[PDB]
This record gives structure tokens, C-alpha cells and sequence, in this order.
């Protein structure tokens, strides 16, 4: 179960 | 293009059309240590925002007007701009992507 952080960083980096 | 194809991958397109969505062409780290530098005001009253010393590379994504899920379709804007991002968490971390300035 994804977190909050998790959600974020998959939505939003693109390193 | 980059957006069909980073929204899809990254499961926004999958299930909906995500309207807007900005990815940073920044290390996690990098972005991460955002939730350090200036603390700013949020939009909804909450005082959790930052606001990054740097402007950084990113991709905004916004649907165009006809589009219409399963056929997603995006416009691409790339920019130079600071992040805001909204920080909660032990480690303090960001939760929100806010704003690009
Ligand atoms: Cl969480
Ligand atoms: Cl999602
Ligand atoms: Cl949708
Ligand atoms: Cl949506
Ligand atoms: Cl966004
Ligand atoms: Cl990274
Ligand atoms: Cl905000
Ligand atoms: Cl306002
Ligand atoms: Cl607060
Ligand atoms: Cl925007
Ligand atoms: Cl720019
Ligand atoms: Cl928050």
C-alpha cells in the first residue's frame, strides 16, 4: 500500500 | 509524447485522465531537500509548504479540451521554475506537489 511520499514520488520524479 | 507517455507508465492515464500533472527532472534527494529550505505559506491555510532556493527543470502535463478517457491526450510544457511542495512525515518528506514559480 502505496504512502503519501511514495504517491508523490511516483507521480512527480522524473530523476 | 512525453506526457501520454510518463502519465501512463506512472499510472495517472490508466484508469482517468489526470488533468494537470508536473514531474521534476530533479534527483528524489534533491527534491526531498526541499522540505528544508523556505517555508512558505500553502494555498489551503496550512503553513507544511516550501518553496525551493533553485528553480529546477520540469514537465507540465495538462489535458487538452477534447480529451476523453480511455484516449488521454496531453499538452507538453517544459520550464525552469521553483517548486512548492507541501512536507509531513518523520522523515519530513514531500507529500503534495503545489505550485512551480
Ligand atoms: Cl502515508
Ligand atoms: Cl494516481
Ligand atoms: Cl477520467
Ligand atoms: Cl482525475
Ligand atoms: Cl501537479
Ligand atoms: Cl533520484
Ligand atoms: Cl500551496
Ligand atoms: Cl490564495
Ligand atoms: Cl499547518
Ligand atoms: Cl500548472
Ligand atoms: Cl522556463
Ligand atoms: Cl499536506
Amino acid at each position: 500500500k502505496e504512502t503519501a511520499a511514495s504517491k508523490f514520488e511516483r507521480q512527480h520524479l522524473d530523476s | 509524447n512525453y506526457c501520454n507517455q510518463m502519465m501512463k507508465s506512472r499510472n495517472l492515464t490508466k484508469d482517468r485522465c489526470k488533468p494537470v500533472n508536473t514531474f521534476v527532472h530533479e534527483s528524489l534527494a534533491d527534491v526531498q531537500a526541499v522540505c528544508s529550505q523556505k517555508n512558505v505559506a500553502c494555498k489551503n491555510g496550512q503553513t507544511n509548504c516550501y518553496q525551493s532556493y533553485s528553480t529546477m527543470s520540469i514537465t507540465d502535463c495538462r489535458e487538452t479540451g477534447s480529451s476523453k478517457y480511455p484516449n488521454c491526450a496531453y499538452k507538453t510544457t517544459q520550464a525552469n521554475k521553483h517548486i512548492i511542495v507541501a512536507c509531513e512525515g518523520n522523515p519530513y518528506v514531500p507529500v503534495h506537489f503545489d505550485a512551480s514559480v
